[PDB]
RNA sequence: AGCGGCGAGUACACUGUACUUGCUGCUUCUUAGAGGAACAUUGUGUGUCUAACACAAGGAAGUUUAAGGCAACAACAGGUCUGUGAUGUCCUUAGAUGAACUAGGCUGCACGCGUGCUACACUGAUAUAUAUAACGAGUAAAAUAUGCUUGCAUACUUUUCCUCCGCCGAAAGGCGUAGGUAAUCUUUAUCAAUAUAUAUCGUGAUGGGGAUAGAUUAUUGCAAUUAUUAAUCUUGAACGAGGAAUGCCUAGUAAGCAUGAUUCAUCAGAUUGUGCUGACUACGUCCCUGCCCUUUGUACACA
């Protein structure tokens, strides 16, 4: 179960809900995964025309994604996620046994 | 001169414990003495790299390169022609245009590795795709390193 | 018995692990001697004279050195070995000598214990130079 | 303009200034007498 | 006609319909003029 | 001992024996080196002990080296499209064959030839 | 303990004029085997003088056209110069170089009237004049820059007329005499 | 991703070590979610004892710790209607001022000025190799067969990014596959250069240096002639540290050295970022230049 987004508050709240539900269901859960940040940066020129001092500006997009694992029913985990997840976050599922 | 007072307890169980710079020269000397490999005569008119632009002007550069290759095989046992070219990359001057890095010629390295494979010092396998040292070669190079260590110590 | 420590300074990060042994000190597959720079070899050696080889004769410290420039690696390994030896003194072998150990390390310098935060700044606008720009033509 | 040769304190520059010779032939004569830059004996 | 899937003629800006100053960076397929104002809504926020 | 003068200058008597045959011609230092390696002249010695035996060995070596082991691709202006194959012809004959090569271009008289004859760079010297 | 290039500990230093000693600021803190250290000098003013005199020599030798910034070979050239100096004259290379710096610096300069020279820039100008002499000696003087710089150092130390730094000092003092 | 422990060890010591196989006691270390930590902090001082400033110390953090961005009011009749189906007015449309297609140009040059690229060497020209980083960036098309007669139509897989490897070719490049929609494959227990230590040379327009040609070989693209790009051999100018003039710049930063990204089918000598080697010299001054404030004189106010 890996989640991905661009802002940190959404991933924080949904991961909080995820491990709260994990503690509720007292199931085999792997530790949290805290990946290094991945940034998308482009630099573009201002001044739509060709006149004036050459001035540029830079951008940044910090993409945030983490991983977790749970030993539970796929249907029940997908329901408990889809109940309390914001569609702005993308989540995928991988099951574990031992 | 090159020796220094060692302040810790060594192991000297393999070849990395000995200095590489002199170990490759010692292996080149042994290679010339025993004539394990050929020259080969086929490469005596080709520069090592595009940006080298000059002849090696030593007559033993094949032995030097082979000693270097074996040092590489031991130090990192998963190599390739691309990795070797990258490590052997040197500068190349384009005249007026600025100098750029450039890789070495691949045929010389391919010939060297084929010669080593024929000698059996290095082998190939799907698992561990890169060139690896055999067990017999491992023990032989271990004893060679110990011999060089004893020679340069006592 | 065994404890792991780290040294972070400049671009390079070095890690050490001091265990019980007979004085086996290793740098990756190599040792502290085959780095190349005999100038920085003694820089790494300075803790050996500051503390003592007879006590290193009873401790084995493995070291992994990886990334960054050669000077940064030397400085990082110095930091890592200093922190590892101070931790091993605080934990296993003895503390009373550790009291003088800190007193001697800090007497020599503050650089061995803690690295520096000196790093490159984001190169600015205007031209090739960080603080310099293209030549002005009127 | 070079005019030195090999035809007529063992360090290269010292021998070169003593015998008015090139550095290469100076090093050659040094090796001849004894039998890049290194610390002196 | 002489169309092709190569060169600058195979693509252009998706707003201005111009072939000048088009960035393929992460396949945005946009012009700099319109991108510099669409950046905020796209998520491109100038920070440092 | 020193000062041996031949068709080309060889005043490099105080210099190295390899430079003795690399400075005479082929300043690219690659044809000269291949000629040297076919000569089997050691580089340790200097040019002050050069033998006329070695000089005649050179004068036999450069004489159409295609029979020798020098590869086709190494040699100068290999194809030089005609009924046959040309070769580097050292110094005086080199310049004579280059005179042939720039006299055979004036009847081609194409864009590049007329541009150079007017005194303009083949790729453009960009005086602009 | 510490030995420069594993050769000289310079346990003896000439007193100079009691100001050049602090100007060079060579001591156990400044001791090193090879030049091109990592010392900082742009957080203060005193640290700039705290950089060792040999370090200033190696990092001032580098200015000539394409050769700019090659301070690894500045290390090489100063090491070779020390090696050749030590037996061209029996004196310690560092010591004789120190006396050379001591007597190679102008003391009064008449720019605009005359002004006494501070010890810091007296040392800096002595080093600058030595560097210029070594550069003009690498200019069309047959011999290698090793011998050029070594000869300049020994000539400055023994106060002979063939030294470009001393000639420039004489020119400056001649301007001083003409003005005054 | 790291730490180990043991499962069998490959050679060495003696009463663990370099290289491999797999699972998991653990998460400072490879890392980020959050927060804290640095506020002239503490004293010895300068100050109308208020605002301001120094020394020394702990500390990674004492010039806001530094570098990044947001830039008021008012103005230029500054640039752009060639960025937009943002736009008024005027003008035009079959011999179009709409679109497509063939070929052609901004790459040509007495000259000038910049942006910039490579030299004048021995602090370097040259051959060996160890110690090397980070931002980075990466997936409506091929070919096969059939029918007609290499070309046209149709059915099939995925070729259409970075690529490792193993081969062929000096090289350029070519062939077949592992991997990756990406901290997993390039590559990352590690990719450049200034190195390095030993060696040829030892300042001789020299071997430096590369303006300079033909001959070519391969790729990109239907198309490279205007030698796009490109390895190979021959070609051998200026240049001995630099005219009148004139530009830029105070700390992991000047400069040197490379290199990632943008445009890109192919083409950096352009722009923008990244890093290495980490220098000669400040805690200032108004002398020039350019601003800001006050007073003053004006016959100026498009100043």
């Amino acid at each position: 179960i890996a989640l991905t987004s661009k802002n940190l508050r959404a991933i924080e709240k949904v991961c909080s809900d995820i491990m709260k539900g994990a503690k509720e269901k007292n199931l085999n859960v792997s530790g949290p995964v805290r990946l290094p940040v991945k940034t998308l940066r482009i630099t573009t020129r201002k001044s739509p025309c060709g006149e004036g001092t050459n001035t540029w500006d830079r951008f940044e997009l910090r993409i945030y994604k983490r991983l977790i694992d749970l030993y539970s029913q796929c249907e029940v985990v997908t329901q408990m996620t889809s109940i309390n997840i914001d569609p702005v976050v993308e989540v995928e599922v991988i099951i574990t046994d031992s | 001169r090159l020796l220094e007072p060692v302040p810790f307890v060594k192991t000297n169980n393999c070849i990395k414990d000995v200095d590489a710079d002199l170990f490759i020269r010692s292996y080149a000397t042994h290679l010339k003495l025993h004539n394990k490999i050929t020259y080969p005569k086929w490469c005596t008119f080709v520069k090592t790299g595009k940006g080298r632009k000059l002849a090696p002007l030593n007559e033993d550069w094949y032995f030097i390169r082979a000693s270097s290759i074996l040092r590489r095989l031991y130090l990192h046992p998963d190599i390739g022609v691309g990795f070797l070219r990258r490590q052997f990359s040197s500068k190349q001057r384009r005249g007026v245009a600025p100098n750029h890095t450039s890789l070495a010629s691949g045929k010389i390295l391919r010939s060297i590795l084929q010669q080593l494979e024929n000698l059996g010092y290095v082998e190939q396998n799907p698992k561990k795709k890169g060139r690896r040292l055999t067990t017999k070669g491992e023990n032989a190079i271990n004893n060679f390193a110990r011999y060089i260590n004893k020679k340069v110590y006592n | 018995k065994r404890v792991q420590t780290f040294g972070k300074k400049k671009t390079a990060v070095a890690v050490a692990t001091v265990t019980n042994g007979k004085g086996l000190i290793k740098l990756n597959g190599k040792n502290l001697d085959l780095v190349e720079p005999y100038i920085l070899k003694t820089k790494v050696y300075e803790p050996l004279w500051l503390i003592g080889s007879g006590k290193l004769k009873n401790l084995d410290i493995r070291i992994r050195v990886k990334g960054g420039g050669q000077t940064s690696q030397i400085y990082a390994i110095r930091q890592a070995i200093g922190k590892g030896i101070i931790s091993y003194y605080q934990k296993y072998v003895d503390e009373s000598t550790k009291k003088e150990l800190k007193d001697v390390l800090l007497r020599y310098d503050r650089s061995l214990l803690v690295g520096d935060t000196r790093r490159c700044e984001p190169k600015k606008f205007g031209g090739k130079g960080a603080r310099a720009r293209y030549q002005k033509s009127y | 303009k070079l005019n030195h040769a090999v035809f007529i304190v063992i360090t290269p520059s010292a021998i070169a200034e003593k015998y008015k010779v090139n550095l290469s032939v100076a090093r050659a004569v040094i090796n001849h007498l004894a039998d890049s830059q290194k610390l002196y004996t | 006609v002489h169309p092709k899937k190569y060169g600058q003629g195979s693509r252009q800006c998706r707003v201005c319909s111009n072939k000048h100053a088009i960035i393929r960076k992460y396949n945005i397929n946009i012009c700099r003029q319109c991108f510099r104002e669409r950046a905020d809504i796209i998520g491109f926020k100038k920070y440092r | 001992q020193h000062i041996l003068r031949i068709l080309n200058t060889n005043v490099d008597g105080k210099e190295k024996v390899i430079i003795a045959l690399t400075a005479i011609k082929g300043i690219g230092k690659r044809m000269a080196t291949v000629i040297c390696k076919q000569a089997n002249v050691d580089p340790t010695k200097r040019a002050g002990e050069l033998t006329t035996e070695e000089i005649d060995n050179i004068v036999h070596i450069m004489s159409t080296p295609t029979q020798f082991k020098i590869p086709d691709w190494f040699l100068n202006r290999r194809k030089d499209l005609k009924e046959g194959k040309n070769i580097h012809v050292i110094a005086n004959q080199l310049d004579s064959y280059l005179r042939e090569d720039l006299e055979r271009m004036k009847k081609i008289r194409l864009h590049r030839g007329l541009r150079h004859h007017w005194g303009l760079r083949v790729r453009g010297q960009h005086t602009k | 303990d510490i030995k420069l290039f594993k050769k000289w500990s310079y346990e003896e230093i000439n007193i100079a004029d009691l100001s050049l000693v602090d100007c060079i600021a060579v001591s156990q803190k400044a001791c090193v085997y090879t030049p091109h250290t990592a010392g900082r000098y742009q957080k203060k003013r005193f640290r700039k003088a705290l950089c060792p005199i040999v370090e200033r020599l190696v990092n001032s030798m580098m200015m000539h056209g394409r050769n700019n910034g090659k301070k690894l070979k500045a290390i090489r050239i100063v090491a070779y110069a020390f090696e050749i100096i030590h037996l061209m004259t029996g004196e310690n290379p560092l010591q004789v170089f120190v006396n050379a710096v001591q007597k190679g610096g102008p003391r009064e300069d008449s720019t605009r009237q005359a002004v006494d020279v501070s010890p810091l820039r007296r040392v800096n100008q002595a080093i600058y004049l030595i560097c210029t002499g070594a550069r003009n000696a690498a200019f069309r003087n047959i011999k290698s820059i090793s011998e050029c710089l070594a000869e300049e150092i020994i000539n400055c130390a023994n106060e002979s007329s063939s030294s470009y730094a001393i000639k420039k000092k004489d020119e400056i003092e001649r301007v001083a005499k003409a003005n005054r």
